[PDB]
């Protein structure tokens, strides 16, 4: 599992990409977990009116 | 009354909230929520600093004084200077008393609204887009 | 590569605009993750530039509060807590008080203190958890193996990100901050600012103590390396200014600026010659010695106290300190101290092929002498070994080597006058000690 | 089939009323917070974008409840080759199935 | 053939496309750059920072500013470990009654106030709230520069001959106190309107607070802060007379 | 007299302090190491 | 003393708005302290089209 | 195996699943013989699915800012440079003042 | 035991600026603070 | 569904089909000696 990963995160790295696992972040519980990072984000965003 | 100017303060001071106390106000203005003298509380605070901010933003092209508010809230000058300064400090008053406006920008390509694309890449936002699998064992 | 190199990270000096010094001081007592990372990385980009002058003589504050920064973040490290995103709230006369009181207690029965609080947190060590069981010594060239070693493993986790792990993002911060004060020293004006501020000394020791004692929580051994750079060079541009606040602080920087020589495998002298090419941070080390030692007021008692042999909890720590180095396993320090000052002295590669390279080196040479010799004539009775004795006959035969120095010079570029008369005073005081000693 | 059943939300502080305002507002005004907030009344603009956030409208569709994915979890950088490294991408849909202890125990017997 | 393929040409396809757009967009960004060297305001990817307001303006050539001055003048920044230390082991507030009064036929200018001040405070230096003060008064340079040192050294004077509240130096507190009373008479000039005003006041009560008293009485007339503080400074002068 | 002394610092103090650049600051190891070759390299 | 014209009932708020049209039309050149003159202008997010 | 053929079924056999579920949510509208509860659940789900790329759209924005915020450049550029210098005689003559 | 029967808004109160707490408010923000974004996602269903 | 990524597998259909996983244990496990694969474990004769 290990080297799996190691070699999908050095290809990942050598193509210049970066970002958010995908398979993580089309699911809900990421925001039922991350409640307090998503609010002050969303505040930070409406009063700049970026959102 | 209605609101009847912009009122612009700077993006650090996103915690300040009227009818709340943040642990900014307390670790810089120690003096009013130590239970050492009785006429410092943070009701007596939240008084002073919520008439300091309410009679700014009545006129936001005047600069906010602290001679009028030693004259017009009761207290000792001392802590009164502190207060005005910490909150002219943070913005919250004063921030737009000579205020500038800005010229005009010349926009060259990609600096602008409206200036996202479909084939543009997705450096970040983490959703990708695969190619339908179209052959027949597939289909 | 392209691509890396073509991407929009963040800006460069030429895009910033105008840099308003009180706006990023206030980013940075705000308690805003964005704001925090968005201010360290303008100060970054604008201290690692030429042509921009960060003046601190007319708006002081901002050390204080990159200094205030970093102390709380090295306290949330040490204990494993992490500031951001708490999950927490983060928000919060006599005669009417009886009168109303009065009026509770009748309502209940119908129905049937000062705060104290310090600014900074207790410094780093006297915490119940940070308590030295080992000093990690590694030397240079060893932190450098590690460094090499760590980058070429297959399963390496040198890019992790700072979103993806918390420890991360704090040791990054950490290491911008220090990264900001090493640029920002280079300036008279700076540098005479940043020698008498308070927050950054206590900023120092407690960075010096997690370094050195307890390293454990960083995720890297190149931070590690980068942190003692940093911290030598910073002591470089200040250390002619310098007060020393504690012992503890005297020893931690003598550990720090005798790591950066190369130690051999007592009797002898106990370091080699660490060439030329391997490294020239060895160079500040001896600069730092010769400043500070020229203060015989606390730093000299100190120096003295340490070599030669809350102020209970200091006692303590002092004594577990010293007993943790030198395991007639006394003066180890001094031997090692002056072992490492004598190997700075490029005798042999000189003394080898010769003008060109001791004009290239009288600097060095100078503050190398200037240290051996305050602590032969100054700091030099609970010895049991003839200390100068066992640096006269330690089979490098350094005195042959100060006399040969002293006739190229004479046979021979405003230093030199001074180096010809230290060279000469060393081994005749160096001798005189021998037979004392042996008395 | 599989329903995805939105009106089940109804923890606590929302309910079956505020999320039927929910979803219609949305469906009427595109993303203009503040119309959609006063179409649901009582509540703010960021309660209604954290709500829209964390509603998981896609979860049934989705392979699992959280084995695993196995390479599929890589998606879009998947380092593997039928044709050259046959041995690998077998071995790397394989590893889901095993228990890992009898798989230490037997490579222990072995040794 | 899609550019969303994994297979050894489309993942180098998209990487070339990815890499073409980075390269004109660092093209605008220099142009940006070029634009604003020649004094033309160009608008940047990045925004334009702060706008003018506090704070300044943002998308110049490049400067490193200190601060921007609000109301002609520039930020207090005070000692933090000073002001932990007086706020922690405080215990008292020992207030001064303060009145300033300057003639024109006598030192040039001519100025009233009334104020109070508290004499156990270590933090403020009279010369700077004196500077702030003159400034509000939106005095001239030269003028404020010039009369400064008279304004402190009346105020200085003050504080010095403040002894304190005997009964509270003296331990008596006695709960009630006794029963010396005092007749405590107003006359107060703010706007086009005078107060007059005479009520009985005792002092050897500990209890009495002047500044309760005061808004009371401004509450029951519909009175502004200026009687407020005008009749709690004069309550607290007379007694300290007496 | 007190300001020329403080000249006199000032030029000093610019001529020590000043900081060496694109020359003899020759770096060592860990500070010229390419993370991409190493990349690479083990892949 | 805030500006607002006198006695204004919660009814005629969009009317003191459009007043605010004749008040600089009645030259005069709003300051960035006007509402709706606002240096700062919204930057509307990718998935809003027009 | 394949992966990345497999990979591509996996992504298109979602998207079918949702086109299905879409249609069935119009049929339990567009007959009368359901009761109300049904028709209710059916049409709110229909506004949700039709949501579903929208909310995609709004979780990237926000987690585009909050990958941005957790950024600094001592990570992404480890070669980042300082501002060393030598020893010079500067600093010896001080030493001997 | 007194004044309880009086109608409130007869009640004294001070004499103050009115409240400005419901007030919008814009943010003046740095430079680097929000990212460069590109690529419009679709915000509407593929057609199958 | 035990088998959690092996359901999308390609296959071709009705004819002529091929098996990664048994040609892959079969590959592996004709490697090492059969005496210590019959002490590894019970399952083989």
């Amino acid at each position: 599992n290990e080297c799996i990963a190691s070699t999908s995160n050095a290809l990942k790295v050598l193509s210049g990409d970066e970002g958010y696992n995908e398979d993580m972040v089309r699911r809900a519980n990421f925001y039922k977990e991350n409640e307090a990072m998503l609010r002050e984000n969303i505040e930070v965003i409406l009063s700049n009116g970026r959102m | 009354i209605p609101q009847a100017h912009e009122i612009v303060i700077p993006s650090y001071s996103k915690w300040f909230n009227l009818e709340k106390i943040h642990s900014i106000e307390v670790q810089s203005l120690p003096e009013f929520f130590t239970n050492r003298i009785p006429s410092k509380t943070p009701e007596v605070y939240m008084r002073y600093r919520n008439f300091m901010v309410n009679s700014y933003r009545l006129n936001p092209n005047e600069y906010f004084s602290v001679t009028t508010a030693r004259r017009n809230v009761s207290g000792d000058a001392a802590a009164l200077f502190r207060l005005h300064k910490f909150l002219t400090k943070w913005g919250l008053i004063n921030y737009q008393v000579d205020s500038k406006l800005l010229p005009k920008n010349i926009e060259p390509p990609l600096t602008s609204q409206y200036s996202t694309r479909h084939d543009a890449p997705r450096g970040l936002f983490p959703f990708e887009s695969y190619k339908p699998s179209v052959q027949l064992p597939d289909m | 590569e392209k691509i890396d190199s073509n991407k929009p990270i963040f800006l460069f000096a030429p895009e910033l605009g105008a840099i308003n010094l009180h706006a990023l001081s206030m980013s940075l007592q705000s308690k805003n993750l964005g704001e925090i990372n968005t201010a360290l990385n303008t100060l970054l980009v604008t201290s690692a530039d030429s042509n921009l002058k960060i003046s601190l003589v007319k708006y002081p504050e901002l050390l204080d509060s990159l200094a205030i920064l970093g102390m709380n973040l090295l306290s949330n490290l040490s204990q494993n807590v992490v500031p951001y995103h708490r999950n927490t709230s983060d928000y919060y006369t006599q005669h009417d008080k009886m009168v109303d009181k009065i009026f509770e207690k009748v309502n209940n029965n119908a129905t049937l203190a000062v705060k104290q609080w310090d600014l900074l947190p207790e410094p780093i060590r006297f915490l119940p958890n940070q308590f030295p069981l080992k000093i990690h010594r590694t030397p240079y060239l060893t932190s450098l193996k590690k460094i090499k070693d760590e980058i070429d493993d297959p399963f390496t986790k040198i890019n992790t990100r700072g979103a993806e792990d918390p420890k991360v993002l704090i040791n990054d911060q950490l290491s911008t901050i220090s990264m900001i004060l090493r640029n920002i020293s280079f300036s008279d004006n700076n540098s005479r600012i940043m020698s008498r501020n308070f927050y950054l000394k206590r900023f120092i020791s407690d960075l010096l103590w997690l370094v050195l004692i307890h390293p454990e929580n960083f995720t890297c051994n190149r931070k590690i390396l980068n942190f003692k750079k940093d911290l030598v060079i910073v002591l470089s541009n200040i250390s002619h200014l310098l007060e020393i606040a504690s012992s503890i602080d005297c020893l931690l920087i003598l550990i720090l600026v005798i790591s950066f020589g190369q130690p051999k495998l007592s009797e002898s002298l106990t370091f080699n010659e660490f060439q030329l090419q391997w490294g020239k941070y060895q160079t500040f080390g001896v600069d730092i010695l010769a400043k500070l030692f020229s203060l015989e007021k606390p730093n000299l008692n100190y120096f003295k106290s340490i070599l030669l042999n809350n102020n209970h909890k200091d006692k303590k720590l002092l004594r577990r300190l010293l007993n943790l180095y030198n395991d007639n396993n006394r003066h180890n320090l001094l031997n090692d101290v002056v072992s490492f000052l004598f190997s700075a002295i490029p005798l042999q590669q000189v003394l080898s092929q010769p003008s060109l390279l001791i004009d290239q080196f009288s600097p060095v040479i100078s503050q190398s002498l200037t240290s051996i010799l305050v602590i032969v004539q100054k700091i030099l009775f609970n010895f049991n070994k003839n200390l100068p004795f066992v640096w006269l006959s330690s089979e490098e035969n350094i005195g042959s080597g100060l006399l040969k120095l002293s006739e190229i010079i004479l046979n021979i570029k405003v230093l030199l006058p001074s180096i010809n008369i230290s060279c000469v005073q060393l081994i005749k005081c160096l001798v005189e000690k021998s037979i004392c000693f042996e008395n | 089939l599989k329903k995805v059943k939105i009106l089940e939300q109804i923890d606590e502080n929302w309910s079956k009323e505020d999320l039927q305002k929910l979803l219609k507002g949305i469906q009427e005004f595109g993303a203009d917070w503040y119309k959609v907030a006063k179409n649901v009344g009582n509540k703010s603009p960021e309660q209604c974008i954290l709500r829209f956030l964390q509603l998981p409208i896609e979860d049934k569709f989705l392979y699992g409840d959280g084995n695993g994915l196995g390479p599929l979890k890589y998606a879009p950088h998947l380092p593997f080759s039928k044709s050259e490294n046959p041995v690998l991408s077998t071995i790397a849909f394989l590893v889901g199935l095993v228990n890992p202890k009898t798989v230490q125990s037997m490579t222990q017997r072995a040794i | 053939f899609s550019i969303y393929g994994f297979s050894n040409k489309e993942y180098i396809s998209r990487l070339w496309h990815t890499l073409k757009y980075y390269q004109d967009l660092k093209n605008t960004r220099m142009k940006s750059i070029t634009s604003t060297s020649q004094k033309i305001p160009s608008a940047s990817i990045w925004g334009n920072g702060y706008s003018g307001y506090g704070n300044g303006i943002t998308n110049t050539t490049t400067r490193v500013i200190p601060q921007v001055e609000v109301g002609n003048r520039k930020h207090y920044l005070e000692d933090k470990l000073k002001v932990y230390k007086q706020a922690m082991n405080e215990t008292s507030e020992q207030l001064v009654p303060i009145r300033l009064e300057f003639d024109q036929d006598r030192d040039r200018f001519f100025l009233r106030d009334t104020l109070l001040w508290n004499k156990n405070d270590k933090l403020i230096k009279i010369e700077d709230f004196v500077d702030d003060m003159l400034r509000d008064y939106r005095f001239e340079d030269a003028t404020r520069e010039q009369h400064i040192d008279t304004i402190c050294q009346s105020i200085q004077e003050q504080i010095q001959e403040f002894q304190g509240n005997p009964y509270i130096e003296l331990n008596q507190d006695r709960l009630g106190g006794d029963d010396l009373r005092i007749r405590i008479k107003l006359d107060i000039v703010v706007g086009q309107n005078q107060l007059i005003d005479q009520f009985e006041w005792d002092i050897s009560n500990s209890d009495n607070c002047p500044e309760e008293f005061a808004e009371s009485m401004c509450q029951e007339l519909e009175l502004p802060g200026e009687f407020v503080t005008a009749i709690a400074h004069s309550i607290r002068e007379q007694v300290h007379m007496y | 007299a007190q300001q020329q002394l403080n000249k006199q610092r000032q030029d000093f103090e610019r001529v020590r302090l000043r900081p060496e650049q694109l020359s003899n600051i020759i770096h060592d190891e860990s500070d010229t190491i390419s993370f991409r070759s190493n990349l690479l390299k083990n892949f | 003393k805030a500006g607002i014209p006198i006695g204004l009932k919660r009814s005629q708020l969009d009317e003191f708005k459009n007043k605010y049209l004749k008040d600089v039309l009645a030259k005069r050149v709003p300051n960035p302290n006007f509402l709706g003159n606002c240096n700062i202008k919204d930057f509307k997010p990718p998935y809003i089209y027009s | 195996i394949d992966t990345h053929t497999a990979t591509d079924i996996y992504q298109t056999l979602i998207a079918l699943n949702l086109d299905t579920t879409v249609n069935d949510c119009l049929d339990k509208l567009l007959n009368d013989e359901c009761t109300e509860s049904t028709r209710e659940n059916a049409l709110y789900d229909y506004y949700a699915l039709q949501l579903l790329p929208l909310q995609k759209a709004v979780r990237g924005h926000v987690l585009q800012f909050e990958w941005h915020q957790n950024s600094l450049l001592t990570n992404t550029h480890p070669n980042f440079l300082s501002k060393i210098r030598n020893i010079n005689v500067q600093d010896a003559l001080l030493t001997n003042q």
